[PDB]
């Protein structure tokens, strides 16, 4: 971006309004990421994924749009996409890529979840969350101590924490590796966490701001903002 | 054949509890390191004047319990308390492995 | 129901089926079109369908508010494939 004159600019709606039978009116972007190896993007009319970027074809993106029960317009303009930044050159063995995906939602008798998390091949889209409830503002899988790391606000009370539990088979589990660290009371509203790129902090934020060395059992904040809140952030 | 008694360590610092801070302790690879230092006795005619170190560091061990949690839970550190023959005053000295 | 000519457990073991959104408020506008035929001695050529109505809109989840199925009842396939139309009865 040192240049405008080189920010060349792409209109995709043929691609999209292919996969979706009919017509329908407002197919804006509202997230995309971009993996090592695929491109994930998050429109008004649901969510696309890209075969696949190693492997030219046809010199055109195809891409796959993901299957979600009813979630209609108004799910998809509330929809976030949290992804973990971490460079797979080499390519070892053990390293995979995930992809979390967070709505905003009531629980209809055609879902319940509003929160789903897909391994490299984004085509099994499974629930972060198994068997008054707390919503799941975000979840992020870390792979230094293979856990799963889930940031909790019950509604109707200022109440929130964040809870660690260990993966089975790719698979998160109930019985939390730790005891929950609950956040103080005068925490009004999150919004999000981070994890630094190729690093092992965490960062919650919201009308605070708070930081987590290890694994996320211990929090210490560092900024306090009264009725406000960050509403993005960037990072090297 | 084992000496009597052990030595236990926690450390505790205001604003949090002791068994999180152990915990995070473990978490980021923090080991205690322990220097004992012998003081030799007065009767000179029946022992040696001789003074003795044993450096040692501890071994993290798990609290047996209740445990709701899956992996983790209250924490604590061990090493063996040595003591040698000719002597009743030792100096134990506990400092961080830097990490 | 899964089959009535196996008894096994004493009591019926009912199956749902899946409809992609639809809430309670599509399933209260519904109805069951069946052909009552006597198949006694079961002839190979003859097959058993049930078709299903259903009164509600068209959501960028379905399309759809008409289905049929055959004797199997597992696969529920739409009736009309590719303003429109109202299905009342298939
Ligand atoms: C960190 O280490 C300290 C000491 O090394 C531990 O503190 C000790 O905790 C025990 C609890 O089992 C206390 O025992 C209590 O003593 C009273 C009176 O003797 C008795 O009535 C109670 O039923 C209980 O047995 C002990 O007093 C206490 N010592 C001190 C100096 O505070 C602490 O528990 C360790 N932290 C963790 C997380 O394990
Ligand atoms: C202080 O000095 C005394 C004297 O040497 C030490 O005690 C002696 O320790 C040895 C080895 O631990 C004992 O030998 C063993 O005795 C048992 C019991 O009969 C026998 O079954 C074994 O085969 C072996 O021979 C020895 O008996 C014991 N002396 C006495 C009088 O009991 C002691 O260890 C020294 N203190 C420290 C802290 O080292
Ligand atoms: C849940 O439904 C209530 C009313 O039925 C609505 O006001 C609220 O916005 C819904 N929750 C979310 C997350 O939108
Ligand atoms: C579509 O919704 C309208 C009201 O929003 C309703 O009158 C109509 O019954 C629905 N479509 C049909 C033809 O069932």
């Amino acid at each position: 971006f040192w240049t405008y004159k080189e920010c060349i600019w792409h209109d995709l709606t043929e691609i999209i309004y292919a996969e979706l039978k009919d017509e329908h009116q407002g197919l804006t972007v509202i997230d995309l990421v971009l993996t090592n190896h695929f491109l994930v993007i998050l429109t008004s009319l649901g969510l696309y994924v890209s075969s696949d970027l190693r492997y030219p074809t046809t010199s055109q993106i195809k891409l796959s749009r993901a299957e979600f029960c009813g979630f209609e317009r108004v799910d998809y303009i509330r929809g976030n996409l949290w992804y973990n930044e971490k460079c797979f050159a080499n390519r070892e063995s053990f390293e995979v890529d995930y992809v979390t995906i967070t709505f905003n939602r009531n629980r209809t008798l055609s879902e319940s979840s509003s929160c789903f998390f897909s391994k490299e091949p984004f085509l099994h889209w499974l629930p972060c969350v198994f068997s008054s409830i707390p919503r799941v503002i975000t979840f992020l899988i870390d792979q230094e101590t293979d856990s799963g790391i889930y940031l909790f606000n019950v509604q109707d009370t200022k109440e929130t924490y964040v809870t660690v539990a260990m993966l089975k088979d790719g698979k998160p589990s109930p019985r939390p590796k730790f005891p929950s660290f609950h956040f103080p009371s005068t925490f009004t509203l999150p919004l999000g966490m981070i994890f630094h790129p190729r690093s092992h902090f965490l960062y919650v934020y919201g009308s605070q701001i708070w930081v987590s060395m290890d694994g996320g059992n211990t929090f210490e904040m560092l900024c306090n903002l009264f009725s406000h809140h960050v509403t993005k952030t960037s990072n090297s | 054949l084992s000496f009597p008694y052990y030595l236990q360590i926690n450390f505790s610092c205001p604003g949090q509890n002791i068994e999180e801070l152990a915990r995070k302790g473990h978490l980021m690879g923090m080991k205690p390191m322990v220097q004992i230092n012998y003081m030799y006795s007065v009767n000179f005619y029946r022992w040696e004047m001789e003074n003795v170190q044993i450096l040692m560091e501890a071994a993290p061990m798990r609290s047996t319990g209740y445990c709701p949690a899956e992996a983790m839970c209250v924490l604590n550190w061990y090493t063996p308390m040595p003591f040698k023959n000719g002597s009743v005053v030792s100096s134990v000295d506990i400092y961080t492995n830097g990490i």
